[PDB]
RNA sequence: UUGAC
RNA sequence: AUUCCGUUAACGAACGAGACCUCAGCCUGCUAACUAGCUAUGCGGAGGUUCCCUUCGCGGCCAGCUUCUUAGAGGGACUACGGCCUUUUAGGCCGCGGAAGUUUGAGGCAAUAACAGGUCUGUGAUGCCCUUAGAUGUUCUGGGCCGCACGCGCGCUACACUGAUGUAUUCAACGAGCUUAUAGCCUUGGCCGACAGGCCCGGGUAAUCUUUGAAAUUUCAUCGUGAUGGGGAUAGAUCAUUGCAAUUGUUGGUCUUCAACGAGGAAUUCCUAGUAAGCGCGAGUCAUCAGCUCGCGUUGACUACGUCCCUGCCCUUUGUACACACC
RNA sequence: AGGCUGAUAACCUA
């Protein structure tokens, strides 16, 4: 009757991440369902280093260029369609929801 | 279950130190202490047992588990470890003038035995193969 | 430790090449060309002979046993892959040469390939590099 | 026409902003020269920080 | 600059020398014996080995780098 | 004073003494000055001028080993050598090794030098610079394309510059940076 | 003749020389408390640190 | 004390153990034992005449300590730097037919089986066989 | 007068 | 620091500097983790003396927990405190304590006015000019861009014993990864092979799998001052891999060949602490190819804590026949 | 021939 289901959360910027996260875990606790995180994974620097000229002339410098995604987990106690009830109310932009059932 | 669990760092290697109630064993990664490797570094080991004497370490059973760094920063974080251990069970489980007493000497000898170093590697710049170095520079 | 008896000899004469009676046996066989470390080391053990001791202390015999090896090293069982001679253009056989034999071999192939006008082989007349390298700046001793 | 194989090397890849097959960035699949990058990377997301 | 001509294996009289003499050092190590005896550092190896065979030499370190030896009774 | 350090767990810093007065504050080698076990610590010791005079003798005379590019940070064989050294330096004088390196470091620091060219004095911090940077080049040049060992040639060269004989390195160059002194007063 | 003696730097009155390597300083003879005059030094010295003086008749002007 | 692998010395473990593997005789060396290298990056072949032997007693202690190491971990563990002329040095591959035969003649002594989630694993039969050798070591 | 020297 | 205190025919402001933002350093405090672990416990293996002890493996979304790992929120340093020096100043030196006492470290950003500095070969940015079908468009085949008496610049490897070689031993961080087609990316494991490489079963679109993830170093032995087992250029033979194609050697192996070079003249570069140097690793390029570049960690120093001598820079006074500005 | 100089002369080295 009880699944474990896995809610993984993906965005570049942490407020609006951390603002969902917390929508989810307060969004169940409402409901008196057991909640395992959020879990935040380490996060990935994607990471771009170029040349500042157009061409090859002068000092040679470069940029450091970095896209930083922050991943994170929920697991979340209950019936699927529970879980699409607390999910289904609107996300801030950039974060992307992803729900799937755990394969335990 | 009087048992304490205390850290030592020297850049990246971390040393952890499980300090319980037992009867002198002082092992690292399963392997007793006498035979810490390198050969020479292992009077550096060894210095918080020497500084304090093994009567002191009679009542107690220490299992380290190290990771990161190196073959000497692992050494200094082991060093650090340990002596944060029996420092942080003599306050818990024996007294406060007991571990006033040992930590004296920790200090007076070596403030490094509690108290990590801070110093990491610096990043490399463009422009040069170190942090500071640059490249050669040619005129003509 | 042990001491030299009259029987130790300071040179020896191998396949027309002075060898030092004063160095490790593995390392006096490498004098003669054609024979490097690799192939001076499974030689001696081949030939049963202890690389603990000088080449002036083998014997006549037991110097001319590390040749047989050497001369015939299919019958004492070292692959082919081990030979500096595989595959023969003429023969196809698999051979260690060595000392004059080596030097002819070499003068073999550049003469065959300069006789065709090979690329290769007009390099070597022209005293040039033949493995691609870069000419503009290295290689200046003229 | 056309008709040596275009498989791999620089002549199969071009930068999808110009065209240009010259310092491609085929690094996470942008697939764009170096200098169309610049110029496009705060909208892509790239940002300078150090 | 002259080239050193150190002796790979003993002749009777330096053998003689060693046996005699070479007891009677303070600090003993195979660059001491090369020195002395003009023998090369390969044969001085093998001689402190016969001399601690013999117990005419004590040994005071040990290393693959550096090996130490020194009389095993003094004066 | 007594302690219970001894270096290498093998040398005791008792008896160890520093006769000269110059110099005294500067040699960090007796047993009420933070005698060490091993002269390996990771110390930051040029945080602050005159900091490094706290930094054990045994220690200095180790940096002072990793040369040339080759042995760059190759401390764990420096501290070797010094090791060994000691060991064969108790053998040969029947002394304490650590009274005859502090004897080699203040036998070897010259105390006059020559500059812009006039005669001025050498500071008791430069004169043990100095003296440790002489004692240790001397080693490594009759070590280099030689059958003696690094450590042998370390003892000959401390025992020497210990006894003052005019054989070590460090004793020679001292008289020559004090002979050129003496030629520009 | 010269005759080797100590002295205690009491002041540090600047650094001299045309590359500023040299320091004078203000020393008072250990063995004559009374006795004061100005030594140019080379190499790090601070206050209170002990001097060799191979010859001590020698003076150092100010700002030499 | 009752002492095991971990309370002694790796370096007279492995001497005492390859004595051991040597004398019972039920190691087939295969023809080639004298002619190879120990991979590519080697200059020469081993010194040692019995290089087989000391070699299979340090894979049992690693499987030892660690189970699941397969025959491409044992080319990494073996491996080290190759020299390339005039270029920097590089990493490089240790051999892997000598690592496999070694494995799988440990395995039909029963010192070593197949791990389910896979390489090699000690079983019963090689922890009692590694642990007695490591007891009648003397202390030193 | 401002710059540059 | 045109940073401030003050002076003061100026007053009040605007930029730059600072602030700021990113990473690193402290937190046994908060939030909370089966893609991270620890401790305890249960079962099992091995050793030692049935309990007990040591060690290893496995299990538990109902062992517990968050020290270690991860990453959010916050806290923390202000020179706060002491001594002395400075004008009541602004501030400076030394010191306790402290993770940290150089704006704590390192970066990012960065004014006015300029240069006939570089780029039309990054651009479906672009004026004018040239060419436009026996084309300067486009594509295909082949060659060249690498061609070698010589001069120069950035580098790599060395001249060895503080080493080379052969064993034994052993510790990182940044990061990167697939169309699933039999399978195109990173590749574990098994098998075949001396190596190079090949075959098979698979994992991973990733804190899950590769990743159980380096070298210098440590250790024992051999070598022994000999261009030598230092050095590995040049060259012969042969094998394999990438590709439509390898010759003018793509690269990778095997045996053989075994040059200069014994520390470098005049001159000259970089660098003040986890820095220099040494040591390897990832990434970019990439079918194949790294002696390059951009990052990463590992080992870890000497010397200074100054000066304006050289090369330059900033401000003031001053001279000027210079203003294309002392070339 | 190299170095020194933005460059030439002078100067320095081989
Ligand atoms: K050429
Ligand atoms: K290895
Ligand atoms: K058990
Ligand atoms: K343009
Ligand atoms: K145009
Ligand atoms: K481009
Ligand atoms: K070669
Ligand atoms: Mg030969
Ligand atoms: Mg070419
Ligand atoms: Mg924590
Ligand atoms: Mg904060
Ligand atoms: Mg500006
Ligand atoms: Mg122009
Ligand atoms: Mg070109
Ligand atoms: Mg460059
Ligand atoms: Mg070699
Ligand atoms: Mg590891
Ligand atoms: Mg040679
Ligand atoms: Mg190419
Ligand atoms: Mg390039
Ligand atoms: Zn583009």
């Amino acid at each position: 009757m009880i699944h474990k289901i896995r809610i993984t959360l993906s965005s570049k910027n942490v407020k609006n991440l951390e603002k969902v996260c917390a929508d989810l875990v307060r969004g169940a606790k409402d409901k008196r369902l057991r909640v395992k995180g959020p879990v935040r994974m380490p996060t990935k620097v994607l990471n771009i280093t170029t040349r500042k000229s157009p061409c090859g002339e002068g000092t040679n410098t470069w940029d450091r260029f970095e896209l930083r995604v922050h991943k994170r987990v929920i697991d979340l106690f209950s019936s699927p369609d529970v879980v699409k009830q607390i999910t289904s109310i609107t996300i801030e932009p950039g974060v992307e929801v992803e729900v799937t059932i755990a394969e335990s | 279950v009087e048992s304490v669990q205390c850290f030592g760092r020297k850049k990246t290697a971390v040393a952890v130190t499980h300090c319980k109630r037992g009867r002198g064993l002082i092992k690292i990664n399963g392997v007793p202490i006498e035979l810490v490797q390198p050969e020479i570094l292992r009077y550096k080991a060894f210095e918080p047992i020497l500084l304090l004497g093994r009567h002191r370490f009679a009542g107690v059973d220490m299992r380290i588990r190290v990771k990161g760094g190196g073959h000497t920063s692992q050494i200094y974080a082991i060093r650090q470890s340990i002596a944060k251990a029996l420092v942080a069970f003599y306050q818990k489980y024996v007294d406060e003038q007991q571990k006033k007493e040992i930590k004296d000497i920790l200090i007076r000898y070596d403030r490094t035995l509690l108290v990590a170093d801070p110093r990491r590697c610096e990043p490399k710049k463009f422009g040069g193969r170190g942090a500071r170095s640059r490249f050669q520079k040619s005129y003509r | 430790s042990l001491v030299a008896n009259e029987e130790f000899q300071h040179i020896l004469r191998v396949q027309n090449t002075n060898v030092d009676g004063k160095q490790k046996i593995m390392f006096a066989l490498t004098s003669i060309k054609g024979i490097g470390r690799r192939f001076a080391n499974i030689a001696c053990k081949k030939a049963d002979i202890d690389m603990n001791k000088r080449a002036g202390e083998l014997t006549a015999a037991e110097l001319d046993s590390l040749m047989v090896v050497v001369a015939n090293p299919r019958q004492f069982k070292i692959p082919d892959w081990f030979l500096n001679r595989q595959k023969d253009y003429k023969d196809g056989k698999f051979s260690q040469v060595t000392s004059n034999a080596l030097d002819m071999k070499l003068r073999d192939d550049l003469e065959r390939l300069k006789k065709i006008r090979n690329h290769r082989g007009l390099r070597h007349y022209w005293g040039l590099r033949v493995r691609g390298q870069h000419t503009k700046t290295t290689g200046r001793r003229g | 026409w056309n008709a040596h194989p275009k498989n791999y090397g620089p002549g199969s890849r071009t930068c999808r902003v110009c065209g240009n097959p010259h310092a491609i960035i085929r690094k996470y699949g942008l697939m764009c020269c170096r200098q169309c990058f610049r110029s496009n990377a705060k909208e892509i997301g790239f940002i300078k920080y150090r | 600059k002259e080239k050193v001509n150190n002796m790979v294996l003993f002749d009777k009289g330096t053998y003689d020398k060693l046996i005699t003499e070479a007891p009677k050092y303070k600090l003993i190590t195979p660059s001491v014996l090369s020195d002395r005896l003009r023998i090369s550092g390969s044969l001085a190896r093998k001689a402190i080995r016969e001399l601690m065979a013999k117990g005419l030499i004590r040994m005071v370190s040990a290393h693959a780098s550096q090996q130490i030896y020194t009389r095993a009774t003094n004066t | 004073p007594h302690t219970d350090v001894l270096l290498f767990n093998r040398w005791s810093y008792d008896g160890v003494q520093i006769a000269d007065m110059s110099v005294e504050d500067y040699i960090t080698a007796t047993a009420n000055k933070h005698p060490t076990y091993m002269p390996h610590t990771a110390g930051r010791y040029q945080a602050k001028r005159f900091r490094k005079a706290q930094c054990p003798i045994v220690e200095r005379l180790t940096n002072s080993l990793m040369m040339h590019g080759r042995n760059n940070g190759k401390k764990l064989m420096a501290v070797r050598i010094i090791k060994h050294a000691m060991e064969i330096i108790h053998l040969l004088t029947d002394q304490n090794p650590i009274q005859v390196i502090v004897d080699a470091v203040i036998n070897s620091g010259p105390r006059e030098d020559a500059t812009r060219r006039q005669a001025v004095d050498i500071s008791p911090l430069r004169r043990v610079n100095q003296a440790i940077y002489l004692l240790t080049t001397g080693a490594r040049e009759s070590a280099f394309r030689n059958i003696k060992t690094i450590a042998e040639c370390l003892a000959d060269e401390l025992i020497n510059a210990a006894k003052g004989s005019s054989n070590s390195y460090a004793i020679k160059k001292k008289d020559e940076i004090e002979r050129v002194a003496k030629a520009n007063r | 003749e010269s005759v080797t003696k100590h002295a205690i730097v009491i002041k540090i009155m600047g650094r001299t020389g045309s590359r500023g390597q040299v320091t004078q300083v203000r020393v008072k003879f250990l063995d004559d408390q009374n006795r004061f005059i100005m030594r140019n030094v080379k190499g790090p010295v601070r206050e209170g640190d002990i001097l060799t003086l191979l010859e001590s008749e020698r003076e150092a002007r100010r700002l030499r | 004390p009752a002492r095991s692998v971990k309370d002694v010395s790796p370096h007279d473990f492995v001497k005492a153990y390859a004595a051991h593997l040597k004398r019972s005789g039920k190691l087939e060396l295969p023809e080639w034992t004298d002619i190879v290298k120990t991979g590519k990056l080697k200059e020469l072949a081993p010194y040692d005449p019995d290089w087989y032997y000391i070699r299979a007693a340090s894979m049992a202690r690693k499987i030892y300590l660690r189970g699941g190491i397969g025959v491409g971990g044992f080319r990494r563990i073996y491996g080290g730097n190759q020299r390339n002329g005039s270029r920097p040095r590089h990493f490089c591959k240790s051999s892997g037919s000598v690592a496999r035969h070694i494995l799988q003649q440990l395995q039909t002594m029963n010192i070593i089986d197949f791990d389910p989630k896979g390489g090699r694993r000690i079983t019963s039969n090689g922890q009692r066989d590694l642990d007695q050798v490591a007891g009648r070591i003397s202390a030193a």
